[PDB]
RNA sequence: GCUUGAGUCUCGUAGAGGGGGGUAGAAUUCCAGGUGUAGCGGUGAAAUGCGUAGAGAUCUGGAGGAAUACCGGUGGCGAAGGCGGCCCCCUGGACGAAGACUGACGCUCAGGUGCGAAAGCGUGGGGAGCAAACAGGAUUAGAUACCCUGGUAGUCCACGCCGUAAACGAUGUCGACUUGGAGGUUGUGCCCUUGAGGCGUGGCUUCCGGAGCUAACGCGUUAAGUCGACCGCCUGGGGAGUA
């Protein structure tokens, strides 16, 4: 069980459907034992660059400590999931709780 | 790149070109993949930069 | 390399105590250790030639301790290659 | 014709040639003109002078649409380009911005050898 | 530095283009080099910094 | 027996070390479409080439492949070959701090085995750019070249082969001792930090130089100095690294 930190953009146009997507996200995690250290919904923000054009994108912020199939399960959920655009789970660097 | 136009002005005179592109970086872009030159061009660069 | 808690098993299991972690059955076992896990390692990946020469440093240096602790005590020797299964 | 106020001039000097077009803000050309194309065909096609004389030819061609404004988007390198976009401004156009929109790559396709003269 | 969500220090470790600035102009350590360097090229795949401005 | 060699354990650090998988952004080419019109491209100059069947320029959408600007640095890591976007997974080594443990377990190494750029070969994919061969245009006395326009193998992936390079610090490996200076990089301790602190102690590395050595050039605590251990190799040029 090591740490994580996940963000993930979510496509405008579905951003009614974030909260209900992040207890889903957070509920997985918690079936393996896991446990959540921050959790940040970064609103509505401008991208610095367009992608399938599709500028201002809401964002989530997660910083999980969990171990790997679940994470690992977690990234095929963010492949599939077509609301969800780039996704990036990163290092340890052990458990954090701050803002920026 | 881009500099708006300003209120009172007849020369934009940008210096944005230079600080960047023009001089260098296109003209290092027309010829050939090396490894080889390059080691050796920066070898004697910095071989060079030195009182 | 290993875990903490595998390392520690092992300086358990071989070692006089703990704290007797450089012992030449116990540096012995977590060569093994690591030489067998790394078994699983380079079934898969085969062409990873770099890590694979940090394991016959591991299969060279076992070999020589082995050849110590054979001409040291080979009471030693044979317990020792009978409780981990090597010489084949 | 059309009457589209303000357009872009898109300057792609070459080190052989530049080439001028205007064009409006949606990018659709509404005329051009090149170095080569007003005489001195060669070594001369790429100068500072024919260069200018193509934006002067190039800023004809557009009297059609009452053109005030442009914006100035310069590709590449070459004898051209700074010459060009004075010229602009010695034909009565308000020039607006100046952006620099050269090609590079991010370490993309491999550069052609040449060039043992 | 060591982290990249901070994109107001990332923003100042770089050109108006983009570009990430050399060690050589603005002091910074080439540990903290190396680590800037690396988190603004996270936070250019997130969409917080432009890799140009051309995009 | 013993610990000053060698090794194990604890805690961290830096890193383009390796292998597998994914993704991102610029750019080149191609395809489809809009605008638009007479050239574009190229060169020392030209021509071949592309272009009123609408090129080049420009905007939109798509496909695909390869490489990963800036950071980038006589910077880093690796035994060497070599390794440069970002993220995950598996994994090798190094270094540092205090302490504990084993107790000479060490050094070198003929045969042997492994790894080993590039080009090349085999099977199966892929193929955007670049480009041996090749073709055309020039240049020229000639031009089987340099230059130009195209362009196939190849370069890219998987697995196997090859087994070499100016594979080079043209400097085998390991250990010990012998004046200095300026840096770089990565650890760390102490002390008003009362800066852009001070003072030390390691690892790797760059430049200059002292004694000494050297035919000289230069090397110079990372030795080509002063020694020890083991290995490899040399014995005039060619013929010939050939039969």
């Amino acid at each position: 069980m090591r740490h994580y930190e996940i963000v993930f953009m979510v496509h405008p146009d579905q951003s009614e459907q974030v909260p209900g997507m992040i207890e889903r996200y957070t509920a997985a995690i918690t079936g393996a034992e896991g446990k959540i250290h921050r959790l940040e919904d970064w609103g509505r923000r401008q991208l610095a660059y367009p992608i399938n054009k599709l500028h201002k994108a809401h964002y989530v912020l997660m910083n999980v400590e969990a171990p790997q199939e679940v994470i690992d399960e977690l990234e095929t959920t963010f492949r599939f999931n077509d609301a969800v655009i780039r996704s990036m789970v990163m290092r340890t660097k052990h458990a954090v709780t701050e803002a920026s | 790149i881009k500099v708006r136009e300003n209120e009172p002005f007849d020369v934009a005179l940008r210096r944005f070109k230079r600080s960047c592109e023009k001089a260098g970086v296109l003209a290092e872009v027309r010829r050939r993949e090396f490894y080889e030159k390059p080691t050796t061009e920066r070898k004697r660069a910095k071989a060079s930069a030195v009182k | 390399s290993l875990s903490t808690e595998a390392t520690a098993k092992i300086v358990s299991e071989f070692g006089r105590d703990a704290n007797d972690t450089g012992s030449t059955e116990v540096q012995v076992a977590l060569l093994t250790a690591q030489i067998n896990h790394l078994q699983g390692h380079f079934a898969e990946h085969k062409k990873d030639h770099h890590s694979r020469r940090g394991l016959l440093r591991m299969v060279s240096q076992r070999r020589k301790l082995l050849d110590y602790l054979k001409r040291k005590d080979v009471a030693r020797y044979t317990q020792l290659i009978e409780r981990l299964g090597l010489r084949r | 014709r059309k009457q589209v106020s303000d357009g872009v001039a898109h300057i792609h000097a070459s080190f052989n040639n530049t080439i001028v077009t205007i064009t409006d803000r949606q990018g659709n050309a509404l005329g051009w003109a090149t170095a080569g194309g007003s005489g001195f065909r060669g070594s001369r096609k790429s100068t500072p002078f024919a260069a200018q004389v193509a934006a002067e030819r190039c800023a004809d061609a557009v009297k059609e649409y009452g053109i005030k404004n442009l914006e100035v988007m310069v590709k590449g390198p070459g004898p051209g380009r700074e010459s060009t976009i004075r010229a602009l401004n010695a034909a009565g156009f308000r020039i607006t911005n100046i952006t620099d929109v050269t090609p590079i790559p991010h370490n993309g396709c491999r550069p052609p050898k040449k060039r043992r003269v | 530095e060591i982290d990249y969500k901070d994109i107001a220090t990332l923003k100042n470790y770089i050109t108006e283009s983009g570009k990430i600035v050399p060690s050589r102009i603005t002091g910074t350590r080439a540990k903290y080099q190396r680590q800037l360097a690396r988190a603004i090229k996270r936070a250019r795949y997130l969409s917080l910094l432009p890799y140009t401005d051309r995009h």
